[PDB]
């Protein structure tokens, strides 16, 4: 519980979109809406070479498991796939007659999820970029989704607090996770053996949900999260951490072990929109928006 | 689970003869007219890859133990054993240029048996160019189909006379012999053999246009020259409805068969075995191949380059969109109430 | 874009349909067949002549694709059969919960209430010109609201009959109270 703050990855033009590690956990690169995906290193911050090409501004950007291919989903209603080691326009794929705001892999690394501000959840194709299905997934945009350990199962974050645990293959809702009240799902992410899901809903109460009984189990006070969709993560390097952004310019982390403030970690200026965890190190990305332009390297 | 409506198609390559899935079901080569290696994927409905080999229809395919190495065979007697990584020939001498099966061993990758069409069914190892030739009573038919069971230990060899003949996978022992009649006129020519997935319920096509299911446990019972009954004779009931292809469902439950008429297929069980649906289809289109899923009901239908598929049974409803619902059949009068008015750590990452 | 934390988040609808598409003599029902044939027909007919769409009358509706004939049976209102003074408990209830309420009765000693238990009935609008009707029907003891048709209903023609408040119907010969 001693992660140390080493260098600052300074360089960003914009508010930073994401701060998410590669597969290989040796690049911590990042990007923003300035046409500028700045790849970055993971123990210094050393510059290795930034994506531009775009005709808008960006908003995620995805890691495939080879930690190389990049698809941005960028804020000219395109999938624009690039690359970490080459830089290529390989495929500028538009379609989302709104903003695709968040993308995200299958471990096959072989579909794209789109979840875009249109209300249809569409799949994209790797190699040519084919819409593959579309589903009718909410009368709300959608901020986050996310696969299962092999890549079976949509979860959705909507608006109105529904998190339907879509089908991939024949895609239908399978399981609708209810609530009598309906608070705007930010980030939800199945648990690392697909069977626990950590619900983020905007009441400044993380929510982990099991998946095979379906109730609440532990939750989290004392943290700020209500207007923005803050990530939330899991830590399994050091203790049982769950590495979260914040808004009083903190760095969120905390243990399911303890529920309460135990560990805080300090020094942006603006709010915390994106952290990750290195898988076998203790490595924590920590970057904010605009006002800060700095990713800082935690380290224990 | 039973596929039931149109499902459209993925007719993205014409001439297609023949086609087969993986061991898992989920890769499909398709040699065509031309016998190119062509691979699909199958939840994106796309072509995987797309490999020339020869200018031959190539008739024969199947995959390997891992479902990553292959084999051929053109017109042009060209039997190697080939791959998905590179697809390389490595094996090609002289057969009678037309040859119905080759067969890899069930458990063995160097086993293979190729069954030429007026030929004695011969066995080869894939070490190198070594072929043993089984022996044959008649040598009159000399249309003795053969082949491994689903484990690999017997080879089934039966003649166009309807006699059967049990051969072991090294040492031709004839452990069973038997011959069928029914309605007893005479004996039938025997159309196939086929083999399920889940144990040794089995069947047999024969030239009468029916149908008879066994079972290799009581074969063996009887062991050689007893009476098996079939456990269920399949057949038509309005028409003839002459049969060009049978097959299993995925675990040897469904048994769907696709008639040499009039593209409209018929679907049966095993256990009960009944007709369940009729899949129809246009009535000049000449069905020519059917090939059948594991986990999925799907139905790949070459009829002359054009392969359809139907893959259906599920129906979308309520309480999973909002389980609130409560979707009664009729109406439900009742009242609910007989009076209308801790800290377990649990594993997250437990793989 | 991660920046401008807008509003238009929760829709307080159970159901959530608003997809980006929603794709909007022979039968018994119409034949001098006897009332049970045409109810024996009518669940297994309602299921596959009509089906549910995004309304642009009210909400969802019965968005029909088929030429529906004239006087025929079209679909059935069945839900919870509940007491009359189950009624008012589940009104105060669903004015608790924000859920509409559904409430068509067969006479004036049970109401068929249509908010737990429910079919595609519960998607019909109100035109004050409708195309149907209804009429109470006698099978096996039971009484069933029968949807009657009045003419011949086109394809894409959204179904409303008279339910007997400013409506959304479009008519000319619009009451404005339901009571
Ligand atoms: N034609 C119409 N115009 C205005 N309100 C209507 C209407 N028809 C029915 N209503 C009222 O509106 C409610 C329908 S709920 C709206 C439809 C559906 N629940 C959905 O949005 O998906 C009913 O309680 C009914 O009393
Ligand atoms: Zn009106």
């Amino acid at each position: 519980p001693n992660y140390a703050l080493k260098f600052t990855l300074a360089g960003h033009t914009k508010a930073v979109s994401s701060v998410k590690f590669s597969p290989n956990g040796e690049w911590l690169a990042s990007s923003s809406a300035d046409k500028l995906i700045k790849i970055w290193g993971a123990y210094d911050g050393k510059f290795e070479k930034t994506i531009s090409g775009h005709k808008l501004g960006i908003s995620d950007v995805a890691w495939s498991s080879d930690s190389n291919l990049l698809v941005s989903a960028s804020d000219d209603k395109t999938l624009k796939i690039w690359d970490v080691s080459s830089g290529k326009c390989l495929k500028t794929l538009k379609g989302h007659s709104n903003y695709v705001f968040c993308c995200n892999f299958n471990p096959q690394s072989n579909l794209i999820v789109s979840g875009s501000f249109d209300e249809s959840v569409r799949i994209w194709d790797v190699k040519t970029g084919k819409c593959l299905k579309t589903l009718p997934a909410h009368s709300d945009p959608v901020s986050a989704v996310h696969f299962n350990r092999d890549g079976s199962l949509i979860v959705s974050s909507s608006y109105d607090g529904l998190c339907r645990i879509w089908d991939t293959a024949s895609g239908q809702c399978l399981k609708t996770l209810i609530d009598d009240d309906n608070p705007p799902v930010s980030f939800v992410k199945f648990s690392p053996n697909g069977k626990y899901i950590l619900a983020a809903t905007l009441d400044n109460t993380l929510k982990l949900w099991d998946y095979s009984k379906g109730k609440c189990l532990k939750t989290y006070t004392g943290h700020k999260n209500e207007k923005y969709c803050i990530f939330a993560n899991f830590s399994v390097t050091g203790g049982k951490w769950i590495v979260s952004g914040s808004e009083d310019n903190l760095v969120y982390i905390w243990n399911l072990q303890t529920k309460e403030i135990v560990q805080k970690l300090q020094g942006h200026t603006d709010v915390v929109i994106s952290t990750a965890c290195h898988p076998t190190e203790n490595i924590i990305a920590s970057a904010a928006l605009e006002n800060d332009k700095t990713i800082k390297l935690w380290k224990s | 689970n039973y596929p039931e409506e149109a499902d459209g198609t993925l007719d993205c390559i014409s001439m297609a003869l023949t086609c087969t899935f993986n061991r898992w079901g989920t890769l499909l080569a398709v040699g065509c007219n031309d016998g190119r290696i062509v691979i699909w994927d199958f939840l994106t409905r796309g072509i995987a890859k797309i490999i020339s080999a020869h200018i031959h229809p190539v008739c024969s395919l199947c995959w390997s133990r891992d479902g990553h190495k292959l084999v051929s065979a053109s017109t042009d007697n060209i039997v190697s054993q080939w791959d998905v990584l590179s697809g390389d020939c490595d094996q090609r001498f002289r057969f009678p240029s037309p040859i119905l099966k080759v067969q890899y061993h069930p458990r063995d990758q160097n086993k293979v048996l190729v069954c030429p069409m007026k030929s004695a069914p011969v066995m080869l190892t894939l070490s190198d160019s070594k072929h043993v030739v089984l022996p044959v009573d008649d040598d009159s038919d000399l249309n003795v189909v053969a082949s491994f069971d689903r484990r690999g230990e017997y080879i089934y060899t039966g003649n166009a006379k309807g006699k059967i003949l049990v051969l072991k996978t090294d040492s031709q022992d004839l452990v069973a012999s038997f011959r069928v009649t029914t309605g007893t006129s005479n004996t039938t020519a025997i159309k196939s053999i086929e083999f399920a997935r889940k144990g040794s319920c089995f069947l047999i096509n024969t030239a009468d246009r029916i149908i008879r299911v066994y079972d290799g446990r009581e074969i063996l019972t009887c062991g050689r020259d007893g009476e098996p009954e079939p456990m269920q004779k399949l057949q038509d009931l309005v028409n003839r409805t002459p049969w060009k292809k049978c097959c299993f469902s995925g675990d040897g439950e469904y048994i769907v068969a696709g008639s040499a008429r009039q593209h409209a297929l018929y679907i049966w069980e095993k256990s009960i075995g009944n007709l369940v649906k009729i899949l129809h289809g246009t009535r000049g289109e000449l069905l020519l191949d059917v090939a059948w899923h594991p986990v999925r009901p799907i139905i790949a239908s070459i009829s002359s380059g054009v392969v359809s598929i139907w893959a259906q049974n599920q129906v979308e409803n309520w309480s999973a969109f909002a389980p609130d619902f409560k979707e009664l059949d009729e109406n439900v009068e009742y009242e609910e109430r007989e009076s209308e008015f801790e800290d377990e750590e649990v594993d997250v990452t437990s793989v | 874009a991660r920046a401008e934390v807008h509003l238009r988040k929760s829709a307080f609808d159970m159901f959530n349909f608003l997809a980006s598409k929603h794709r909007q003599a022979r039968r018994a029902t119409s034949m001098d067949l006897p009332m049970p044939m045409r109810f024996r027909h009518l669940k297994k007919t309602s299921k596959e002549a009509v089906g549910v769409y995004r309304s642009p009358i009210h909400g969802r509706g019965l968005f029909c694709k088929r030429n529906i004939d004239a006087g025929e049976m079209v679909i059935e209102y069945a839900g919870n059969v509940i007491r009359s003074i189950q009624t008012d408990k589940r009104e105060k209830y669903y004015d608790s919960k924000g859920i509409g309420c559904y409430m068509f009765r067969i006479d004036d000693s049970e109401v068929v209430d249509a908010t737990m238990h429910g079919n595609a009935a519960r998607f019909i609008n109100h035109s004050c010109e409708p195309n149907c009707y209804s009429r109470v029907i006698n099978i096996d003891g039971q009484k069933h609201i029968v949807i009657f048709a009045m003419r011949k209903i086109y394809r894409g023609e959204e179904l409303t009959y008279d339910y007997k408040l400013p409506c959304n119907c479009g008519a000319k010969k619009c009451r404005k109270f339901l009571n």
